[PDB]
């Protein structure tokens, strides 16, 4: 009954929650190239609602 | 009308909480507890399977017949005596215990911890009264054996092949009602926002419902395997689980053992995480120091507790105790259920987290109960999407057609069951292919190895999300996906180059 | 007499029960005890291996020679004195034991729970007289270092470097000649009616010999690790593993704890089944109530035991008590030994499935214990078809030549094994490819898997048998199996047609 | 002076112990405690990390800021008063404690075997008049909430929001000098001779710098799942991990029980090694009888207590107790790391054997000891070349860009992190094939199975060496290494066929 | 020394101890074609000698 | 800082401190064709030094 947020995108939306939308954030699960992939609150937020 | 049962029990039972009666609570109550239609009975696929010899006592309502001998017409002072050789320690541990001693509680003075006993006593009596089970200033002498076992406050005779009865849940409730009213009431608390679980779901009221509800452990034909799993989901039908017979002892209930039986093992190792952190650890510690005795609400001041214990966490709610242990369930077990992750952040889940803080926060400061509550829900969730990937690879390989022996040699699960993709089934029955290695690896990735890795966290184990359970146990999952999946790759690509050759 | 022990026994001694005296039935017992035909010494395969410094310990009858320093000449007192300084807990632990306080012993009041072991002294003293060893009218004054390490009652000095022993189990059946002969008569009553076992195992009379007639124990290279195994394995030798030096307390030998340094682990898990099931987890709740001093005769009576333990399990017999294990066993742990699983319905199982009854009654009515039993037979049956099942296929692939390196790289064992498919050999010694991945796992489905199952079972853990050990590991090796299968088979159909097209 | 710090601390800190004051010797240890270049801080790899809420509790010194609510101003009293209702159990705890009944310990007289710690109260009260933070003449009331949180023996109000602070390791050593120096000490004791491990390691002085200090732990994204490894590593800023808040036991702290949390688990099992070992279930079945509340010094005569446990051991040094757990270190649970083997014969650990055989002789002969001690290292290097000989095999395939997915899919990890074979970062953190899946196994097979060989071995639980954890799992592991391998060179030798074909 | 029996046969055999030769039982182990296997009693009691 | 010494080379040598350098010893590790190999001290305390 509810829309599926898959794990990665709840967290990157937890990690968010007290930012701003232009604050980026790292990543809680994923690395790519050798670095913790880095996120945009705004990016996520808004792939959330 | 019962001062710790919900409003939504008294609404789904159609009654005036103002005006009820015990007679008229209890008759609501049971009238719902035997219904098949709310679960009582064989269940849906009852067709399907049938009792073994055991399951007289796992389902008495069911399926339980007296014995054809011994044909003996027996009153009260009769099966103490008889027992007392034919099941000798039945009849000690009834001696023993406060059932066989309702005048050591009618004597308790105001100054002793166990004082609280006297009260519920008097309310016992106010329950039979109403139900016209005792005279109104007749005192009950005592919960004998012909009392559960053929009739409460019984006068008379009973006939041996035909009287006895295995006590159920409604048998003790006649006296408890309270209690039972607390259990039952499950049903009506236990509602996830979504549809997550069903209605009522997970809880002790229906945890029996729950076992023959499922497909696997109706649809196999090893029935003592089966039964093993239903040796777990009796609390439905009896009362005895916690605080066992014959001494039915409430601080046997208490203690953290008296629920390790069930929530133990590979798919839920409460009783590994718990007993491993520092909480655990302190209760085994301290058991010795604690008077066990007195009631949960005076467990920290009278009983000199300090540090929880499975019944102090999951019995509390909101300063309150009771039977009802669903109403901070927020994560239930299993993170990976559908729509269980996404509800984490909704107001609902966030209302049950304020309940767990209060309950933290007896001993903690809200800032620390809040930065470990917070640890858990996110480490709980980098294990889902760790397995979240690893299940997008192999379930891919699945609609591909491509898992070993997928269109080759993997049969149809037994009926009713239909074939499927890492279905629960998967883990108690198996035949040729069916389930692919891969597919296994995946689904217990998710049901044991990321369930363990959040009853860690919840229960602070460390080594439980860390090296031991959880993350240790997800990676090599992981690994071992990964490097098949390759392995699997390169083989494709082999036998391509050779029907090329062809 | 010793009414305890079997006629079994003074048949196989060649003495009559009612002449025989004490001394007469403690040489008897003693010179089959010490005979290398009848498993003292290093057995069959003594050639193999020699004896580790440890081994005098384990071993002290075939291996132990005092040490060469202090070079000291003692008297009684003496023992007492050094000692304090040099082994201080030794004397501590023997001053506030029986042995050490035998006037405690010959006061007791006959009113008194322990009285029987006023009984039992004055059963030693007897037996003392008979041996020569006491005085007609001298009373054994106590039981100290100078008694069990160098000669029961001896009266004047002692040199360090040539007369100290170890005491073995021969030495304390000196005076607990009851006890010794109850044990010793495992080797006659343990029969089997189709020679399923070697008669007279498994016992706790045999362990040693058990240890050192296993083939990999006597020919691996690794002696410490070989010598875990001993550690198990010493009952035979020295009676202190279940009431240790130096208290020697009969209290803590009943509890469950004493057992489980050697009944736990992979391949028998008795005391995780036992602990996690509801008796198991009760006896942890309840141990503090309990009165363990009292004789097993008495737990449930005088002890106000309420639930079953290992030794009050397995220890009765009919409704007596002795050292003698092995009346009612059935299954003996490892459910595949050719003939166990076929001899389970003959008139000889089903009279030991009576005697369970009888232990069982003592607290269930017996359709439940039966109910029950009846699961127990069933589930291990399944679990048995599931391996059995499994190994079609692993035992296939051997014959058929077609295990991983089966052709190219599997050396051969350290004598004087022989090669052979899934023998217990490969869980101790494994060389290249002996054995192969597929082998040693259904090697371990059986010996492990399936083994845990039926413990989990008999000893009323249902997790123990269903998610957590048992059906689900089981399951999880068919299926990898299975799975290894098809891929194999894929693998060599396309080499066949690289084949072809050479 | 401190009689019982190690001179080497002495000598580290500059200090002269004959001239030092208490005042003096605190000041020295603090200044390197806080030192970032003595581990203090965020380490080397802070810039890679950023704390999540509970470090704030985790690492103090580094991370903590009283909250921002109460706005309120407090003295000694509204401490009690305020949070008897906010953190009521805190409360109770603290008023049970030691630290609130100063009184009593003053009264204690010479007959009681507590009697030391009045010897205590005045040492810690000479310590407070060395710091000036106590009047020549003036006695310690109370250690209460003010004294720990805000400041020792403060007199005035203090600011909530401002002056409130987690008491770590320096705040407890500002009383407890001996204790907190004892502790520090292990950074001057526990000194490699070819520099096994870092200088100060293992230990509780640097447990916290070693894990931040520890690549995967600062480079993973989990910030969650590597916060548990945090909980385990605390020792270094917080004194109540053994003697837990806010009652502070060294009763507590005395029990195997306190060990257990972080000394747990896959890859250093010794509390499930020592608990399953006779020794350990003596304990058990034991601990009823002994006088916990004794100082370990005592433990043996006035204690009662009759089987070792882990704090008697390990704290034991020379026929002393420190809180230096450091000094008999030879293998150090990892017996693969380089040169610790090879150091086994070295005159450095075989004067540390003697010291190990001097704590077992509190209760074995020498000879027993020592003969049991030779296996334990044996034992250990049996294991280690069963490990070294698989590692060759997947090793060789490295060199060699033979492992799967190693040329085609292995992504880096991440920063700091540097790409290699078989590195602890493999454990925590995995995406693609890095590992591999033998590269895990074998990694496994040495960081897992390996060490748990060795603790089994040094914990005197035969299981846990032999069948159950160590050689069967090492088994398991080799044998299933050589069988992929061969498979993989099958593999290999037809895919050069079909090349070969075209 | 004793002739062996399946485990799969001992349990059917179990199950039709107590039958008519004509009467039918469930396999405790076997699923066939999505149905667990039917076994004749007379059958299986036959097997055993 | 030491020279690496295999585990086995180890257990040799303890097998051997106490031993003529002729004497032969059991391996702690090693079977090579169906039995323990063997080695001479000379050989072992030789590797070490
Ligand atoms: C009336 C005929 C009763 C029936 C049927 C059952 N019980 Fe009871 N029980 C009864 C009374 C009046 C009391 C004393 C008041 C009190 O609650 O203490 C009890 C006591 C218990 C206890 C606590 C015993 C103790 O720890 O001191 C328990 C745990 C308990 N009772 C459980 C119980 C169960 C599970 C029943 C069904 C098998 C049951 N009782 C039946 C009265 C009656
Ligand atoms: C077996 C006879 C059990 C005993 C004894 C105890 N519990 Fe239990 N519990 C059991 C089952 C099978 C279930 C799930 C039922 C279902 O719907 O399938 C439960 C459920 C719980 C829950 C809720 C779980 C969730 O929401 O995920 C809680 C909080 C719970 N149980 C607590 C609990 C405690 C504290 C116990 C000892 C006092 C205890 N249970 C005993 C099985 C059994
Ligand atoms: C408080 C300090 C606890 C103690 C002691 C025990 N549990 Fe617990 N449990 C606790 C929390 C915070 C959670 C997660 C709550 C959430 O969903 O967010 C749990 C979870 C469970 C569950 C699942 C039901 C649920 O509430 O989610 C079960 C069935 C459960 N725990 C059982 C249990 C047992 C058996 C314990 C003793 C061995 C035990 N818990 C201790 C808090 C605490
Ligand atoms: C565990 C498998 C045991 C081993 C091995 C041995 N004994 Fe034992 N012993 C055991 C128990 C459980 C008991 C209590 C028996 C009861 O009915 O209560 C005992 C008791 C004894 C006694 C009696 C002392 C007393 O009760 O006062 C003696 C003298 C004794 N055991 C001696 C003994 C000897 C000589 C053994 C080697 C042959 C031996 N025991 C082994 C458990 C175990
Ligand atoms: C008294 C406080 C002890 C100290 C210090 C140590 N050990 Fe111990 N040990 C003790 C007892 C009371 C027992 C049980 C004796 C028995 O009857 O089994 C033991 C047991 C052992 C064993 C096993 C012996 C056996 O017969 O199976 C070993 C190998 C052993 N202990 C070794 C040992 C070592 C090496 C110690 C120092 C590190 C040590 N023990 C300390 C009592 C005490
Ligand atoms: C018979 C009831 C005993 C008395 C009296 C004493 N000891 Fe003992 N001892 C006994 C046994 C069964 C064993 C184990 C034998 C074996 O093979 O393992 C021992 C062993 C010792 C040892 C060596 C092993 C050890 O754990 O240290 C010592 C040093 C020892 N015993 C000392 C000792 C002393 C000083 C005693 C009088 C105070 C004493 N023993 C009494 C059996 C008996
Ligand atoms: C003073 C010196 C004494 C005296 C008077 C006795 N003993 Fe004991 N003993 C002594 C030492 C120093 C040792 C250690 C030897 C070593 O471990 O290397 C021992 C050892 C024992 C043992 C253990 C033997 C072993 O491990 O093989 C026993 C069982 C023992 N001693 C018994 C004993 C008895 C019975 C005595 C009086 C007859 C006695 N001792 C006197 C030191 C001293
Ligand atoms: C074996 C075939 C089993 C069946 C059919 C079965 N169980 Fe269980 N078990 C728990 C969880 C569940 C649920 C989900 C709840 C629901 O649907 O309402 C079902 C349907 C089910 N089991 C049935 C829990 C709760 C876990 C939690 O924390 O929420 C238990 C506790 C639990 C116990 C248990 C045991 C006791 C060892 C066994 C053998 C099984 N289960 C087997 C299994
Ligand atoms: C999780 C990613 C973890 C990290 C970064 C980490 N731990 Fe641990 N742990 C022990 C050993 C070590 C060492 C070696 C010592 C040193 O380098 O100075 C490091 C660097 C480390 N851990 C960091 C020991 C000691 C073993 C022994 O007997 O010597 C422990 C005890 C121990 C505990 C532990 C826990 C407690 C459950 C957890 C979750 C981890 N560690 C995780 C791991």
């Amino acid at each position: 009954s509810l829309a599926p947020i898959s794990a990665k995108d709840m967290l990157d939306y937890l990690a968010c929650k007290d930012k701003k939308p232009t604050d980026v954030v790292k990543s809680h699960t994923e690395v790519e190239n050798g670095k913790i992939v880095r996120v945009k609150c705004g990016d996520i937020v808004a792939l959330v609602q | 009308d019962i001062s710790t049962v919900p409003d939504e029990t008294y609404d789904a039972l159609k009654l005036d909480r103002g005006k009820a009666t015990p007679k008229e609570t209890y008759e609501a109550l049971v009238k719902r507890y035997k219904d098949p239609a709310h679960g009582a009975g064989k269940g849906t696929m009852g067709d399907y399977w049938e009792p073994i010899a055991i399951s007289i006592y796992m389902d008495p309502n069911t399926f339980y017949k007296p014995p054809v001998s011994p044909k003996e017409v027996a009153e009260r002072k009769d099966c103490v005596e008889c027992h007392s050789d034919e099941t000798p320690v039945w009849v000690r541990a009834w001696k023993r215990s406060t059932h066989a001693n309702l005048d050591k509680i009618r004597n308790l003075k105001s100054d002793d911890p166990l004082y609280y006993k006297k009260g519920k006593l008097e309310e016992v009596e106010n329950n039979l009264r109403s139900m016209g089970k005792l005279g109104e200033k007749e005192t009950l002498k005592e919960v004998g054996c012909i009392d559960c076992h053929v009739d409460v406050n019984k006068k008379d005779k009973a006939d041996h092949t035909k009287d006895i009865r295995m006590p159920t849940a409604d048998t003790c409730g006649t006296c408890h009602l309270r209690e039972f009213a607390e259990r039952e009431s499950e049903r009506d608390t236990m509602v996830w926002p979504n549809g997550q679980w069903p209605a009522g779901r997970p809880s002790h009221a229906l945890d029996y419902t729950a076992n023959i509800e499922t497909t696997v452990w109706a649809a196999m034909p090893q029935r003592e395997v089966a039964e093993g799993c239903t040796m777990c989901h009796t609390n439905q039908n009896k009362c005895d689980n916690c605080h066992t017979r014959h001494e039915f002892s409430a601080a046997e209930s208490r203690k953290p053992e008296a629920c390790a039986t069930c929530h133990s093992g590979v798919d839920h190792n409460n009783w590994e995480a718990y007993t491993m952190s520092k909480h655990g650890k302190l209760a085994e510690m301290n058991r010795d120091k604690w008077n066990w005795e007195v009631r949960l609400k005076d467990a920290f001041s009278k009983g000199g507790q300090n540090a929880p214990t499975c019944a102090a966490c999951h019995m509390e709610y909101e300063g309150e105790y009771t039977h009802n242990i669903t109403r901070k369930t927020r994560w239930a077990n299993y993170p990976f259920v559908p729509g269980i992750a996404e509800n984490i952040t909704s107001d609902w889940s966030e209302a049950r987290l304020d309940s767990w803080v209060l309950t933290c926060t007896q001993c903690h400061s809200e800032r620390f109960a809040r930065s470990y509550l917070d640890l858990m829900d996110k480490g709980t969730l980098e294990g889902l999407a760790k397995y979240q990937e690893a299940n997008a690879i192999v379930h891919k390989m699945y609609e591909d057609g491509t898992l070993t022996g997928q269109k080759t040699n993997r049969p149809n699960p037994p009926e009713p069951e239909k074939p499927g993709f890492g279905i629960f089934t998967q883990l108690f029955w198996s035949k040729g292919n069916n389930p692919a290695s891969l597919e296994l690896k995946v689904l217990e990735m998710a049901e044991n190895n990321l369930a363990k890795m959040h009853v860690g966290l919840a229960h602070v184990n460390p080594g439980g999300w860390t090296y031991t359970e959880g993350w240790g146990p997800m990676n090599r999952a992981y690994v071992e996906i990964q490097d098949e999946y390759t392995k699997m790759q390169e083989l494709s690509a082999l036998q391509a180059r050779v029907n090329k050759l062809e």
